[PDB]
């Protein structure tokens, strides 16, 4: 998952 | 003190109100022909007016919120309720049933300071529901960021916006109100967004917000609603939305969410990946586990752009499914390792935006 | 080991049947059959489903939670074409497909094989009752281990069940128009509800078959059987109170009501509440250590002499929320004597509850 930005 | 109301005159109000021990109590007064019930937990605080139009007696007190709530549903339709304070005990009539509650002092009961209101508007009732239950599901659950744990409510023009995020998906809905505002932005903790969405009863009763520095207020009919709101720098969604996107697809709600519910089925349990693969119009959806089991779902889409493979947490996009009661969606897509945006094919309303798995 | 069967088919057996491998369904082609059974080692479902479509014969186990959450997933009559490849089973069904992983057919646990000894043939309309006018006094996980199910007797031409916890005792005895045997088993608590949610309220004839440690219930293409509770029930026949001569009698609903009213200000771990019984008139009170109080005062029948008497609201509200009628009567004694209850048109159903000194 990748921190959303 | 002493009041007789019908029981469905008193059912609404107790059941709004009732959702230190004298945390546990309703504050009953009675005064100018009106009986106000109180219940707050210190952060917030819920009142409701009823108007007296029987013989009543001026006075407060305090009793057990879900006891005596749960006395006046277990009375019959239509039965009236005679309420007398006597000695250190309430006094509950109604037919030939009775009951005396413990009480404790009105004075003890805990008031909210006073506040300055900065910022006012009114707005319709199925405003202000549109505005939660568009993006409530993407707040934080119990984050150490706490500020995420809540949702922001922004006026910006003439339009009320709500924003919630947990730092890996984002939902974000704007409707206008028809008024000036100012541009201001505050954040509401998780219990004042579910007491604010209780309220809304379904009716014409519009509703009056009324924002402080560190408070917001509701009016909705004879209910006064009152949170403490939350400090810190909320996430703006604007920096999140794909900038350019120059992959649309278009495909109908309920095929999407069903094909990814079944694909869902044999994901990791734990971090829920699915990969997706877009090409002319057709998306297959793929999935699999630990055990070495696999989904895979093919779909015929809309869908121009370049081919690519893009991973997503399949319960976030769920959410968002659910959330769309619509026909269609549509999803904007940059590259794999970037935010996807996601709408109702027929309204810009509310916008949805998830980052995937690498 | 191949078979194609519509969805809804498949979706009530997968319903019913439902070491890792207990986690598992096992399935089987023959004779123009799908069996599919599923097993906790204590008791076990088989379900038949008719194989009217191209099949190949073989046997396999599969998970089934995951496999019924994809039949269920898939569009309504939807076609699912199951077979088997390696080490995995294939699921197809439009552009869906599945790959589940297996154990084989030859681990899956088989209860040993037993002789009938007691059987009778009844409506399933008929231990539907037997079961639901009982079932909610068995005990839960105590130690008199015995308690932690369900007796089931046949004397005459009736077959009775009787459950206890110790405290309360419920009994319903019905004519099955047969001849039976005396004989008595318990069925344990899992049993009796695993049997319970077998009966579909259809037209199909239920045969029970009784062996020494074991039961087995057959309705349509559905086989249940279970192990017995090896114990010795207590006798309900010394529990019921003799020749009880003060009946109240009151409408259903409005007792219930009363007492749920009344047990709100009762104690929360004993739950006592008094019965003052006069000419057409009951008078309930609670209270608890709070000082709180309760009264109810209702008319009924009743033309005996004067008296008092105490119970726990719980097991009395138990009762009446499971007789779901008109009219009740309270067949009662005096202080120091249990209560007997029955639907006041039926003595099928009978509940007894132990007095309380207050
Ligand atoms: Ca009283
Ligand atoms: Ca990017
Ligand atoms: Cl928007």
């Amino acid at each position: 998952q990748l921190d959303l930005a | 003190m002493k009041f007789t109301v019908e029981r469905e005159h008193l059912l609404k109000p107790l059941q709004q109100v009732s959702g230190l021990p004298i945390l546990g109590n309703l504050l009953l007064q009675v005064a100018d022909g009106t009986l106000s019930l109180t219940g707050t937990d210190l952060e917030m605080e819920m009142v409701a007016r009823v108007a007296l139009v029987q013989p009543h007696e001026p006075g407060a007190t305090t009793v057990p919120a879900r006891k005596f709530f749960d006395i006046c549903r277990g009375l019959p339709e239509g039965a009236e309720i005679a309420v007398q304070l006597e000695g250190e005990r309430m006094l509950v009539r109604s037919g030939r049933s009775r009951f005396s509650l413990s009480t404790l002092p009105a004075a003890d009961f805990p008031n909210l300071d006073d506040w300055q209101s900065e910022v006012e508007f009114t707005l319709p009732q199925a405003t202000m529901k549109r505005l939660i239950e568009a993006t409530q599901f993407s707040m934080a659950h119990q984050d150490v960021r706490y500020y995420l744990n809540g949702m922001l409510f922004e006026t910006e023009g003439e339009e009320l916006r709500t924003v919630a995020t947990d730092g890996h998906r984002l939902a974000v809905c704007s409707m206008p109100i028809g008024q000036s505002l100012p541009s201001h932005s505050v954040i509401v903790p998780r219990k004042g967004v579910i007491e604010l969405m209780r309220m809304l009863d379904g009716g014409d009763n519009p509703l009056r917000v009324q924002i402080g520095s560190n408070n917001i207020r509701a009016h909705v009919g004879d209910f006064i609603f009152t949170s403490k709101l939350v400090d810190g720098r909320f996430p703006d969604y604007r920096r999140v939305l794909p900038k350019n996107p120059d992959k649309h697809l278009e495909a109908g709600c309920d095929l999407l969410k069903q094909a990814f519910a079944r694909a869902a089925i044999l994901s990791n349990e734990k971090f829920r990946g699915v990969r997706l693969y877009v090409s002319e119009n057709q998306l297959k959806i793929t999935a699999n586990n630990p055990e070495q089991e696999e989904a895979e779902e093919i779909l015929d889409v809309t869908y121009s752009g370049a081919e690519m493979e893009i991973g997503f947490n399949v319960s976030y996009v769920l959410d968002v499914l659910n959330a769309l009661k619509c026909e269609n969606v549509r999803m904007m897509l940059t590259d794999s390792v970037s935010s996807v945006q996601i709408e109702d094919a027929a309204s810009q309303s509310a916008a949805y935006v998830v980052m995937p798995m690498r």
